[PDB]
C-alpha cells in the first residue's frame, strides 16, 4: 500500500499568540483604514494638481509632515505593523512592539476591530490521504487545482480511498474520463464525468480500472470568518510582497505559495481552529502592508 | 495525593556517560570483563 | 503529579505485596498467592495497609526482586511511619534499593525500624 | 489587580515593600497546569475551543513544594494576579515581604541552584507579553544579584537574544538606576473607551481582559473596604 | 456464583473540586435568579411588540447593550456559568473563571447561597449487587424502574441475594408472580405481591421456585437536600442541553441519561456525601443554563 | 436475516395544512394566554371570596357572562379550538372554522405567533431498524426508555446492526451486562457499560456472544423549536385529554401514547420537516385545551 | 389581489361580469403542477423545506390545453389570484366575462361533462380553507345551473359532508337570493390581528401573506378608490347602486 | 480512432424559462443595486460606532425594521432572490415566487432592466473534441487553463485532430516542446513554441512524433454581453455560496468548478445563444447574494 498526502499539508508551524487581543485588532483595522486612504489622497493628488490632500493623509499615519529631503517611512505605524506581522507567522519572532504604542495607534480612529462580521471563501484543496493498493501509481500536483493521476499496473480493477478531512464545506472531482466514485458501503453508480462531494460524508472509493491513467481534478470551498474590510485581493498582494522583504524569514518555519495555502494547511493541523483566528488577522495586517508600501515605497 | 516535589524527577533524568569521567571508566570495565 | 506502583510477586514465598505512593501517602496491601482465578493476578488480601489501585495506566518495568517477602514488608511498614519527614526521591531510592539490590537503607533510624 | 496596575519599576518596587508573601500564595487547591482542554467559547464557536493550561494563567494552579514553586508563585503573581497552592511555608516566611525574599539574605532561603533558563520554560515565557517579560526579568535579575550571579544573568541573556532587547535598565544596589527607570510595566490600566464587554479565545487573554474591565470599578471601591476592615486591628 | 449490577452505578467518575466556596455558591445563585428575569422579559418583549423589556434584562444579565451587528449569546455571565458546569462535572475539566470574575458577577444581585433550605425526591433505584447460583440466570435492565429476571433451572429451589444501597430511604418490590422475600436470618414469609423495604436492614434473600421465571420491579425515593430554588422540570431540561452541546465531552467520563442517575451514582460512590454537595450546585448551574438558552436562541 | 424496527414509528399519517399561517397561530396563543388566566382566576377566587375574578376571566374567555342555568362551555373561543385541533391530526378532518371568526378572535389580546423563539427537548428513542442474521432473536419495546432484548443460538457470536436515524442528536445505550459497539469499519473496544453515540455517526455493530441474552437500554434527546409558552407537562395532559373526548377519532389515522412519540413519528417520517411545525402549533393548542377544559368540564 | 378582496356574494359576482377570460388565463410558463420539490426558508431552516406545488398556488403553472384546464384555470385565478398556461384558446372565447363563460350557452363552450369530483381532486380541496372551498362552489353551482345539472350538484353535496355545511345559497336565476347572502368570501383583507413582514413555510401560506401584504398596499395606494370620500367623482354606469342586478338575473 | 473531449462541456443541463421577462430583470437588478448599500452600510456602522446606516439600509431592504431576538435574514427580498437563483440554474427547480412579489420589489429603486450593456471576458477552453489514432494515448484535463497529454507508441508520426468549437474568440496554445500545427489540407509549418489560433478557421491537425509526450496548454477567451454593473469577483464568490447553502442541489443536474464553466458549457449546447441570457441574469442574482450573506451573517 501507498499513502499519498498534498505538499502544502505537510508540518504547519506554530504560529504567533500575541497582538490577538481586542486592542491589538483595532490597531490593525486602524492601520488598514488609514492605509486605504493613503492610496485614495494620492490619487486625489494626482487629479487635482494640488499636494495638499497627501499630506493631510501622512499626517494622519506617520504623525509628521512630508519632507522632500526625508524618506517617506510611515512613521512609527509602519514600524508597528511590520512588527506585528513578524510576530504573527511564527511564535519564535521577537513581539516586541509596547502596548502603550499599540494603544495609542487604536485612537486614531475608531473602528470594531471585530474579525466575525463577514466570511471569505478559500479555494485550496486538501487531500489529506489518499490510500492505493499494490501495482497502482498515485501522484497528487496542485493545491488550487489538485490533479491525481493513477495509473493501474496490476491484472483487475482496484479500488482507491480519498480523504479530504472534514473541514472544506464542498469538493468537486472532475476527470479526464468518467469514472465511478461512491462513500464506505455503498453501491457503485453508473460513470460520469463530475461528482459534487460532501468532505464530512466518509472517505470515498474511486474504480480504477486497467489500462490508460485516470486524472481527477479537484476544486473545493471553504468559508472561514473574517471582518468586513477582508479583501482576498490584496490580501494576497501583501503575503507575496511580506516574503519579498524578508518579515517571515525565520527559523523553524514553512512557506506558503499563498495566504490560501497558508490559512488551510494552518486549519488542518491538530487543534487547528486555535490558529485560524490569528491567520485571519494577519491576513488583514497584509491587507495593510499591500496598501501602505504602494503608497510609499522603500 | 499530596503536592509532588522534585526529588523523584532528577533521579530519573539522563546523565552524560561520556563527559563524566566516573561513568566512562565503569563502562570500559564491564565491557572487558564481558 | 508523581505517582508510583510496585507489584511484588516473590517466586521465593507464598505472599505477594502492593505498594502504592500517591505524592507522600503510602499504602501497601499483602496478597495471597495462592487460589487466584484467570481473571486477576492477586489472591485474597491477607494484611491491609490502605487502598491500592492497581488498573492505573502506565509504563510496566519488569524486574526481579532481591529480597523476600517479609524483608519488603518490614521495609515498607517502616516507610510508612516515615512517609510526612521523608522527601519522596527518598522514600523512592530506599525502597528500589532494598527490592533490587538487597541494600539496606543509609539511614540508620530508618534502618532500625525496619 | 494593584500589582498589575503599576506602571513603573519604582512604583512596582514599592509595591512588593509593602506587600507580603502571603498575597503572593493562593489557598485554593486549582488544577495541574499543562494539560491539553477544551473550553466553551460560544461567542464565536459552536465547538469546544483547544486550548492549554499554564501557570501564568489568572487562576490559581497546584504548585509544588520546592523553593523553585515558591519562585514560580511570587513571578506569577507579579505576571497574572494570582499565586499558586502551596500549603504549610511556615508563619513567618509568609509574614515577609516580597522584596525581602527575592533581595534578602535575612528570610532564610536559598535560591542559589535556581537555573533561569528552567523557570523561564515552567512559566511558559514564549506565550508571555513584553510587558510581562519585563516584570519576569525584574524578578531575575533581584535573585540574581543577591546571589553573586550577576554573571549568570548576563550570559543568561546573550543566549536569548529577544530577552535582552527588553531587559529593564536598572541595576539593584544603586539608587540613581530606579529613579531614572522608564520602563512601562501597566499590564492593566484604565481602559480606553473602545473596549468592550466580550470574551476573548485564549484563557490567558480572556483572564487578562478581565481584570482589565474590573479595574475601574475596582479603583472606586476599594479604599473604602479595605479600611472598613483595616481599622480597630 | 454470578453478580449482577446495575448499569449506571458502575465507576461513577470523579466530580470538581472547585468553584465550591460561598462566594462561587452566591455566583450560581444569581445567575439562576438573573435568568430567570430574561426568559420572563422575552415573554414580554414578544407580546408587546417591543424590545424595551429585554434590553433592561439582558443589560442586566451581561452588563452589556444588545447591539443589532454583534450576537447575543449571553456576555461574560454566560461564559462563566458553562465552563463551571464542565468544571463540576469532572476533576480533569480544568478550572479557568478567575476568582475576580466570580466575585464581580455574584455582587449583581442579593441572594444567600444556601443549597440545603429545601429536599428534594429522586427515583433512581440502586441494585448495588445481586448474586445468584450457578444454575440460575439473573438479568437487571432499567433504572427509574428496575426489571429483575430470573430463571431457574436446577432441581431445588434458589435463594437469590438482593443487596440495595444503604443511601435510598425506600424500596417497592412488585413480581408478576406472588414470591417470598425475607431478611437474611429470618423466617420466610407467604408469597405475596408487594413488598416495602428499608435498604439499611440488611441484605434480603429470595426464593426461587423451579419453574416459570419470576420478573421484580423495584422503585426507590431518596431525599437529598437542595435549595429553594430547585427545579426537577428545569434541572433535567438543562441536563440533556448541556450533553447535547458538548459540555459533558470531557476525557475519561462516564455518562449517564438523567440528572437522577447522575446524582444518585455519585452518591453511592467513596466519599459520596462530599459529591452530593458539589452535584446539587451543579443542578443549580444547570438550571439557570437551561433558562439563559431558551431565551437566548441558537439554531 | 430479520429485521425489527420500533412500532410507534410506523406509518405517521398525514396531518392537517390548515390552519398554520400567522393569523391563525396568534389565535393558538391567545387561547394559551387567555387559558391562563382562566385557570388563575380560580385561585384569585378563593382569596377574595367572591366570584368576580372568575366572571372577568370567562367574559374575556367567552364573549359572554357566565350564566348558573348552563354549563359553562367557553362559547366561541372553545368550539373554534376544538375544531382546529380536529384539522391539525389529520389531514381528512374537515377545516370547518372560518378565518374571520379566527381574524376576531386572535385580535382578544397582543400576542406574536412566533413557534421558534425557543427549543424544548423530547425523549422518545426512535430505532429505524435492528438487522440481525440468522439463529438470532431481537425484540424492541417502548418509547421513552427502548429494551433491545437479543438472544442468539448460534454456534458462534453474531453482529448485530443499529440504526438510529438522523434526526435525533444523542441517544444512551446502557446493557445488562457490558458489550462492545462500534461504528462500521472501526475497531471494536473493551466490553463496556454505558455507550454515548450521535446517530449522524452511521450504523453501530453489537457483538452478541452465545449464552445469556443481552439487554441494551436506549434513551434519546431531541431538540425541537417550539414557543416560549411551551410547557410539556401542560401539552402531554391536553393530549390524553383530546384522546378521550373523541378530537382524534378520524378515519385512517394512527394513534400514539404521548406526544413524544407523536412528534417524533412524524418528523422521521418522509418529508418530516414539514410536519414539525404542524405538530408545534397542536401542542400549544392542546396546552389551551387542557387549561381550558379543567377550569370548565364538560 | 382584487377578486381576492371581494367579501360578498354580489360583489363577487359583479366582478366576474366585467371581468374577461383572459385576466383567469396567464401568459407565463410556470412550472408543471404536481411536484415534489425543495424549496428554501433561510428564516426557520438552514436545510432546503420539502414542499409539494399545486394548482391553487398563487404562481402560474403549465395547463392542459382541454376544457378542464380553462375551468380549473378560472376557479384557481378566483381562488388563489392567478392561472394556468393555456395559450390559444381564441379571441371570442378570451373576450368574454368569466360570468359568462359559467353562465352562459351563448360562448359557444361546452361543458356538461365536467365531473366535479375529479375537477375538486385536481384543485386539492383538502388543502382549501373554508373561504376557498366555497368560492369553489359557487363556480360548481353556477356550472351546474347552466347545463341542467342541479341535481348532480346537490348528490354532489350530499357525498361530502363538509362541502354540505358551508355551501352558499342562493338561486343562479335570481338576483333577491345574491342580495339576501351574507357569506364572508374575503381571503385578503384589511387585518385585525398583527400581520408582520414575515414569510411563510408552504408555498400557499407564502404567496397568500404576498397578497395580504400587497392588498394593504393596494389599499392606502393612489389606484384605490375610496367610496366615501370620492363617490361623486365615478362614473354613474359603474356607481355603486343599491338596484343592482347583473344581466337576465 | 479515439475521441476525448472536456469534462465541463459534457451534457449542459437546460436551464430555467422563468423570471426572465423585463420585470423580472428588473427585480434582480434593484436587489444587486440594495445589496450593494447594505455592505456599504455595515461598513460605515463599523466607522461611526452607530448601528443608524446599517438600520438605515436594512430597512429599504427588508422593508422591516431589526429587532433583536430575530434572526436578520433580509426579510422577504431574501426570500424572493434566493428561490428565484435556482429557478435559473435547473428547469426542474419550481417556480413559487409570485408576480406581485416581484413587482412590488422591482419598484423599490428605480434602475434599468439591461442586461447588454457591456461585456466581459471568459477564460473556459473548449475542446469539442479530440480524436487521435489508434496507437496514440490523449489525455485533457483543466478548463481554465488545459493541458493535453499526447503519447504515439506506433511506428511513425501521427495527426491528431483538435476542434475548439465555434464560440471562443482566439485560442493560444503553448507546447512543453515545439511542434507542428495547421489547418486542413494545408501544409505544416515549421516547429513552433506557441499558436495563436481562431476556433472558426476549423479542425487543427497536429503532428505527435513519435518518442517523448507532448503536452499542449490552451487558453481561450470569449466575450460574452453583461449589464454594467456586472463584477467577475463578486459573481464566482456567490456562485460558491449558493453551492455551499445547498441552492444548486436539484435532480438530474450538472455542477461545475466555477461560473465561467457554466456559462461556456451553456454557450456550446445547442440553442445556447437563449441559455446564455438567463445565465447571465443568474450570474447578477449571484452577485446580489454575495453581497447580501456577507453582509448578514449565520456562524
Amino acid at each position: 500500500a501507498n499513502r499519498a498526502t498534498s505538499a502544502f499539508l505537510d508540518n504547519p508551524h506554530p504560529v504567533g499568540v500575541n497582538y490577538v487581543d481586542e486592542g491589538s485588532r483595532q490597531f490593525v483595522a486602524v492601520a488598514e483604514l488609514l492605509a486605504s486612504k493613503l492610496i485614495d489622497s494620492s490619487r486625489e493628488s494626482d487629479e487635482s494638481n494640488s499636494d495638499v490632500p497627501f499630506v493631510q493623509a501622512y499626517s494622519k499615519f506617520a504623525d509628521d509632515n512630508p519632507r522632500h529631503l526625508r524618506v517617506k517611512t510611515g512613521g512609527k505605524m509602519a514600524n508597528a505593523l511590520t512588527n506585528v506581522i513578524r510576530s504573527y507567522y511564527s511564535i519564535n519572532a521577537p513581539a516586541i512592539v509596547p502596548q502603550v504604542e499599540i494603544d495609542r495607534l487604536a485612537s486614531k480612529a475608531t473602528v470594531s476591530g471585530d474579525m466575525y462580521n463577514s466570511y471569505a471563501i478559500f479555494n485550496s484543496v486538501p487531500i489529506v490521504e489518499v490510500l492505493s493498493p499494490a501495482r497502482t501509481t498515485v501522484s497528487i500536483v496542485g493545491s488550487d487545482r489538485a490533479d491525481v493521476t493513477m495509473l493501474n499496473t496490476g491484472a483487475g480493477a482496484a479500488n482507491i480511498t480519498f480523504n479530504f478531512g472534514q473541514i472544506a464545506e464542498t469538493v468537486i472531482l472532475k476527470g479526464s474520463v468518467p469514472f465511478q466514485l461512491a462513500r464506505l458501503n455503498q453501491p457503485m453508480p453508473a460513470a460520469r464525468f463530475t461528482y459534487k462531494l460532501r468532505p464530512l460524508d466518509g472517505p470515498f472509493i474511486v474504480v480504477l480500472p486497467v489500462g490508460n491513467p485516470l486524472v481527477i481534478s479537484a476544486t473545493a470551498a471553504t468559508r472561514i470568518q473574517v471582518p468586513l474590510a477582508f479583501n482576498k485581493a490584496l490580501v494576497e498582494s501583501g503575503f507575496q510582497t511580506a516574503m519579498n522583504d524578508g518579515l517571515f524569514d525565520i527559523q523553524n518555519v514553512n512557506y506558503y505559495s499563498s495566504f490560501d495555502e497558508f490559512i488551510i494547511s494552518q486549519y488542518h493541523a491538530q487543534d487547528g481552529i486555535n490558529r485560524v483566528s490569528t491567520c485571519v488577522i494577519l491576513g488583514l495586517a497584509l491587507q495593510a502592508y499591500d496598501q501602505m508600501r504602494r503608497a510609499l515605497p522603500v | 495525593r499530596t503536592v509532588a516535589d522534585g526529588t523523584f524527577n532528577s533521579m530519573i533524568m539522563p546523565r552524560a556517560v561520556i563527559a563524566n569521567e566516573r561513568e566512562h571508566f565503569m563502562k570500559t570495565r564491564i565491557d572487558k570483563i564481558e | 503529579a508523581s505517582w508510583q506502583l510496585y507489584v511484588i510477586h516473590p517466586v521465593q514465598g507464598s505472599l505477594g505485596l502492593v505498594v502504592q505512593l500517591m505524592g507522600d501517602a503510602l499504602t501497601y496491601n499483602v496478597f495471597a498467592q495462592y487460589g487466584n482465578t484467570s481473571a486477576s493476578e492477586f489472591g485474597k488480601t491477607v494484611l491491609t495497609g490502605g487502598a491500592t489501585n492497581t488498573a492505573l495506566e502506565g509504563t510496566k518495568v519488569k524486574f526481579q526482586t532481591k529480597v523476600t517477602a517479609q524483608q519488603a514488608l518490614a521495609l515498607t511498614m517502616a516507610l510508612k511511619d516515615a512517609a510526612s519527614m521523608l522527601s519522596q526521591g527518598e522514600l523512592i531510592g530506599y525502597f528500589e534499593q532494598y527490592i533490587n539490590l538487597a541494600l539496606e537503607p543509609d539511614n540508620l533510624s530508618l534502618q532500625d525500624n525496619m | 489587580m494593584d500589582v498589575l496596575s503599576k506602571g513603573s519599576l519604582k512604583e512596582l518596587l514599592a509595591h512588593l515593600e509593602k506587600t507580603p508573601l502571603e498575597e503572593a500564595i493562593s489557598y485554593r487547591i486549582g488544577t495541574v497546569p499543562y494539560q491539553n482542554v477544551l473550553i466553551s467559547r460560544n461567542e464565536y464557536y459552536n465547538q469546544l475551543y483547544p486550548d492549554t493550561t499554564s501557570l501564568i494563567d489568572g487562576v490559581s494552579r497546584e504548585g509544588q513544594r520546592n523553593v523553585n514553586g515558591l519562585i514560580m508563585s511570587i513571578i506569577s503573581y507579579v505576571v497574572s494576579g494570582s499565586g499558586h497552592y502551596i500549603p504549610n511555608i511556615g508563619f513567618m516566611l509568609l509574614r515577609r515581604s516580597i522584596l525581602d525574599i527575592l533581595t534578602k539574605h535575612d528570610t532564610g532561603l536559598v535560591t542559589n541552584n535556581l537555573n533561569y533558563g528552567i523557570i523561564a520554560r515552567n512559566l511558559t515565557v514564549s506565550k508571555m507579553n513584553c510587558e510581562q517579560r519585563k516584570r519576569m526579568l525584574i524578578c531575575f535579575k533581584l535573585l540574581a544579584y543577591k546571589d553573586g550571579n550577576q554573571n549568570d544573568y548576563e550570559i543568561y541573556l546573550n543566549q536569548n537574544i529577544p530577552l535582552k532587547q527588553i531587559a529593564p535598565n536598572f541595576i539593584p544596589g544603586d539608587m540613581r538606576t530606579v529613579i531614572h527607570n522608564q520602563d512601562q510595566l501597566a499590564i492593566v490600566g484604565i481602559p480606553a473607551y473602545r473596549l468592550t464587554q466580550s470574551t476573548e479565545l485564549s484563557i490567558r487573554d480572556d483572564n487578562a481582559k478581565s481584570y482589565k474591565l474590573g479595574y475601574v470599578d475596582w479603583y472606586n471601591s476599594n479604599s473604602f473596604l479595605r479600611e472598613r476592615s483595616e481599622f480597630n486591628l
